[PDB]
Order: C-alpha cells, then structure tokens, then sequence
C-alpha cells in the first residue's frame, strides 16, 4: 500500500 | 419551571438533542437534558463538553419559567412512549420533574441546571445558508475516505472548505481521498477548517431532509449548524489538513470508462478471494478491456474480465479493493472515469458525467 | 465432479445450509459445505456438528457425480455477487473447485469430501406434516421464553410434545414459561423432547412461509424436518423438561381482560423508571381497573392507570416488567386476559378470544 | 423474582 501524502 | 406541550412537537427535539447523547457518560450531568423555560420557549440542551444540541420549543401555552436538569434518555422513552396527539404536562416538584399526560405519571430525578456545562460563546467568522441536501451530499460523497482512529488525528475528521461560492468536504485516510465541491450562492471568503468524525455524525443525524434550509456559522476553533429551532455545534479539529489540490494527478494520460454496476460487481466478486487483511487486487487494463484478479495466502483465485472504454497502452495497477469498491458504491451513476497515470501513481475515479466528486485513490505494489 | 446450474437455483439453497454456519467455526471443515453430485441432483450440506442442513438442488444441464466441500461463505458470496439469470459451471480439478460464469472464474480450496462430519443414523419414532405457519405460530408463540445460557441446559432449549391430534411447545427460563398448542390432524403417540436453541433458530430460518407443508421427524435423540428440497436435522436435548402442567395455575379466581396495546404502552412507559437489574413493577388490581407503579434506586417513579374488566378482589401483585413485555409483544392480539390467584403465586397471561397459547409469569416480591 | 420449580 502506497500513501498518498 | 412548568409548560405543557403536545408530543409531536417535543418528539423530533428531544430525537435530535437526546439521540447524540450516548453511551457511559464522563459526568453524569452529561447523561441529562438541560431543560429551560424563558420567553415562551422550552430550550432543550443535550452536551458531551465538545459538541452541543439545543432545540427551542414554542410554548404556545401556559407556561412558567425555569431550568433544569434530567435523564434524557428516561425523559424521551416517556415521551415517545405516550400515545399519538399526547398533552405532556411537565412541572419541576422539588428535586425532581413531574411528566403527566393522561392516567400516566412519572416523576424522574434532577441535576441542578447551574451545574449543566455552559459552552463559552463565540464569534462566527464564515456563515452561509445551503439546502439540506446539499450538504446531505457533500458529506456522504466523502464521509467514507475519512480515517479511522488513525494517529494523525486531523484525517479522523472531515475538512470544509468555502472559496468563493463554494463549499467542499475533503476527507482522506491517507491512502485513498474524496473530495466534493458544490456551489452555494453566496461569495464566501477562503476559509478551511476540520470537522471532527463525531461532528460529521451529527450533522448528518440533523438532516430531516425538509424544506428547512442549513445555516452554517464557522467560527476559529468551532462550527454551528441551525436547521429549524435546532442548533449543532461541534468544536473543530486543530490540526493541518493536507492540501487536496496537490493530491489529485497533474494531467493523466490514461482514462478508462465503465458501466459503474458492471465494474462494481466484478470487483465485489474479486474481493472475496482477495487477501483478507490487505485486499488486493490486480487491475490489468489494455484496449476496450478490464481483467481484475485476485488471490490470498490460501492461493484462492478470482478472475473478472469487462469491456470497458479504454483508448491507450496497456498497464497493470494494484488497489486495495474496499478503496475501490467504497468510491464505485458512493457513486451512485451510471458510468465511472478512471484516470490514470502508471503503475505507481494515484488513480482519480470520478463520475463520467460529473466532476463536483473526484476519488483519488493510491495504488498498491 | 461437475455441474451447471442457473445462480436462481442454487442461491436459496446456499442460504439455507449456510445457517448453521458461524463466523469463527471449530473445525475448519465446518466453514465448509459439502457438495455432493449424484443422479441429476447436487445436494449442498452444512454442519455445526450438533445439528446439519441439506438442500437437493436439480440438475438439468451436464453433470458428473463427485464430492467435495469448499468454503461456505466464498461459494455463497460468489453465486450471489454473479449477474441475474447467471449460469453457473462448477468443476473439481485437483484439491481447487473451480467456478466459471460469464468471464467470471474462481478457484476455491477444497477439503476431502471424506472429512465432512457423518451425522449418526437414526430411525424415526414420530412422523407428521404440518403446514409452515403452524410452526412458525407454535415457535414464536414460546421462544422468547427459552433460558438464555441456563446451566439448567434443558432450559435453553424448547420442549416439543405430540398428545393425540396436537403439537405443542413449551419454553421456560424457570421465571416464566410459555406454551403453545396447535392442532395437526395426524393421531400422534405421546412424544415429548427438547430441541436446542439454534435447532429452534434454523426451524424458524428454514419456514419460507410459502405452499409447501413441513414434514417433522422426531427420534430418540434427533429432530429432522423437511421443507421443500431442505432437510434439517437436529440432535435433542438429552434432559428432562419440567412439567409445564405443574407450573399452570389451576383454578385462578381472579380474571382480568384489557385491550393488549393500552396495556403494552402502560408497562412500556412505567418500565423506564423500573430497577434496570430487576425491572419490578407494581400492578394494583381493582374494580374495573389496573394501576401499574415502578420506581428505581435513583427513587425515580412511574404511575400508569388503565381501564380494564375486573371485578375480583383487590390485590397488589409484583412483575419483573421484562418478562409481561415479551408476553404482550409475543400476543399480537387485540384483548388479553390475565389469571391471578394471590401475591405470591403465578399469574396466567392469554389471548382473551384464544387459548391455544399460555403464559405463566412467576411473580417479584 | 420467585421460580416456577
């Protein structure tokens, strides 16, 4: 899961 | 303190200054109803020390003016209990409320009202009038990407944000980010505030859905809704929400449509054999064609394949399908856009006919 | 093993052996349902070990006979997230079950059909068909009344009794009991025996409401019942029941009757100022009139006066308030009668136009 | 609360 900010 | 009120028009204030009043309370003052008679108006206070519920009553009857405090939810079952078109005579008897109506009587326990927690007063900054359901709208667009319980408080929340005529909810766990923007009528200044997820709650709960508009009043550190004879008010979340603007993909080469059911089912589908915990799904798009697949620690297998409207080079993306599945069933439309940038970067999902709800979703690996 | 069957044909079928299915099973196997393809027929099983369901489905499309037994809830949720009308090809290859429809395709894991749990074989004792209403009536006439995780085991259950033309059930937590009488119109022997709580539960599930009759086996130590293509089975409570003909007032002198609502919504509003652990409520019978009182430690009270028809003796009679409630909400009637004796003894709670269902509440002190 | 047996 990669994050967005 | 003494009034005397038909049930149907003490029923809707006690639901909506009692119904937010839940569980175990901190003090037990807070598991009471502040009652107060003054001006020809029964005020009804339901607080939790951060949000407050007020309702005002006419009392179009004989009166007498007063204030006190007793159990809520005791005081509403009495009232809901009592039978259609119910006169409810209530009179304060010493340390205790008197509820007559009928053959009935009850006689429940009081808290001073000096005691009731008074919220300091404060000044509006930013007020606007909208309709009920445009605020219906604004927070169910986005109220599923809030967090939840997450360490970076300022994403439990929701931001509202008012630039020139109009209002925008944005919410974002981090992972995944809705924003919905609608135009209100009113020049408003530039103002960003977070609302708390229990503040959200409420003011969903205080929509009837009626002809009453919303008044909004946003001061620095709360926010207040009048909706009728009903005010909300929450304190805000202190804390910097991330700026959304900078969130959403740039100029995305990449833009599928489809049929949002079709695509929604097939992603239902694949969930189930996804990982349990991490809920990942493999989307490889390639031309007027979508193949979702899925697979979990078991080596179960999901496959879906879908004509879709797809016009560019073929990729392979990664996506936590709740993500997914949350923003296709917050669409509620017939077609859905999804704009892509490659394998690595965040996808926006948006209605094909509309852009006032854009859905930016992080992929996976 | 192979089949083909339309989504239509197998989705109720899947919710039924579905039901003794929990979320946590003790045995992974029982998170399983065994499928079984044999002479035009796939039979779906279910288990929880104490009691198992069975649906036939017909198979008219291909087929070759086999075994196996996949997850339950993946296999439900893939048939029931399949389009309308849906064509659904199932096929075991290796230790995988693989289902195809539409360019819809999953691979489920299997257990050995082998190691799916054999309920023990039985002969049927006492056979009859009823219609699904009468059962339907005859449990939720008395299920509220079972015991709730009693260590009395025998409680937790319902008693089900055949006496010549009748079936009967019977329930009891030891504070209050309710039995209900149905004729069948089948001679029976006398057969008493005590089904389990979730064996009462899947009874009531499997009743669509529709045509079809119900047909009841009873054993020595299991209850089966059959319902269109479903067959339930259930082992017994191995216990005895206490006698319910005891536990009935006798000759009660004192006979009261009221309009079932009037006499619910009065011990609706005094139960809100009763103790919240021994929910004891006061009923002062008089001359053509019922005055019911509550009050709580918090020395809150609440004070209900009803017309009702009675001319017998003044008496005060003491009811946990919980255990008249259920009584009333499980009468759906429009008048009630109650039988009293004294203070101290049970009171006898009835349709006043019927006697086919009893309730006998142990009074408070 | 007094039992039935």
């Amino acid at each position: 899961q990669l994050d967005l900010f | 303190m003494k009034f005397t009120v038909e049930r149907e028009h003490l029923l809707k204030p006690l639901q909506q200054v009692s119904g937010p009043l839940g569980g175990r309370p901190t003090l037990p003052i807070l598991g009471n109803l502040l009652l107060q008679v003054a001006d020809g108006t029964l005020s009804l206070t339901g607080t939790d020390l951060e949000m407050e519920m007020v309702a005002r009553v006419a009392l179009v009857q004989p009166h007498e003016p007063g204030a006190t405090t007793v159990p809520a939810r005791k005081f509403f079952d009495i009232c809901r209990g009592l039978p259609e078109g119910a006169e409810i005579a209530v009179q304060l008897e010493g340390e205790r409320m008197l509820v007559r109506s009928g053959r009935s009587r009850f006689s429940l326990s009081t808290l001073p009202a000096a005691d009731f927690p008074n919220l300091d007063d404060w000044q509006s900054e930013v007020e606007f009038t909208l309709p009920q359901a445009t605020m219906k709208r604004l927070i169910e667009a986005t109220q599923f990407s809030m967090a939840h319980q997450d360490v970076r408080y300022y994403l439990n929340g929701m931001l509202f944000e008012t630039e020139g005529e109009e209002l925008r909810t944005v919410a974002t766990d981090g992972h995944r980010l809705a924003v919905c923007s609608m135009p209100i009528g009113q020049s408003l200044p530039s103002h960003s505030v977070i609302v708390p997820r229990k503040g959200v709650i409420e003011l969903m709960r205080m929509l009837d859905g009626g002809d009453n508009p919303l008044r909004v009043q946003i001061g620095s550190n709360n926010i207040r809704a009048h909706v009728g004879d009903f005010i909300f008010t929450s304190k805000l979340v202190d804390g910097r929400f991330p700026d959304y603007r900078r969130v959403l993909p740039k100029n995305p080469d990449k833009h599928l449509e489809a049929g949002c059911d079709l695509l929604k089912q097939a992603f239902a589908r694949a969930a189930i054999l996804s990982n349990e915990k991490f809920r990942g799904v493999r989307l490889y798009v390639s031309e007027n064609q979508l193949k979702i697949t899925a697979n979990n620690p078991e080596q179960e297998e999901a496959e879906e394949i879908l004509d879709v409207t797809y016009s560019g080079a073929e990729m392979e993306i990664g996506f936590n399908v709740s993500y997914v599945l949350d923003v296709l069933n917050a669409l509620k439309c017939e077609n859905v856009r999804m704009m892509l940038t490659d394998s690595v970067s965040s996808v926006q999902i948006e209605d094909a006919a509309s852009q006032s709800a854009a859905y930016v979703v992080m992929p996976m690996r």
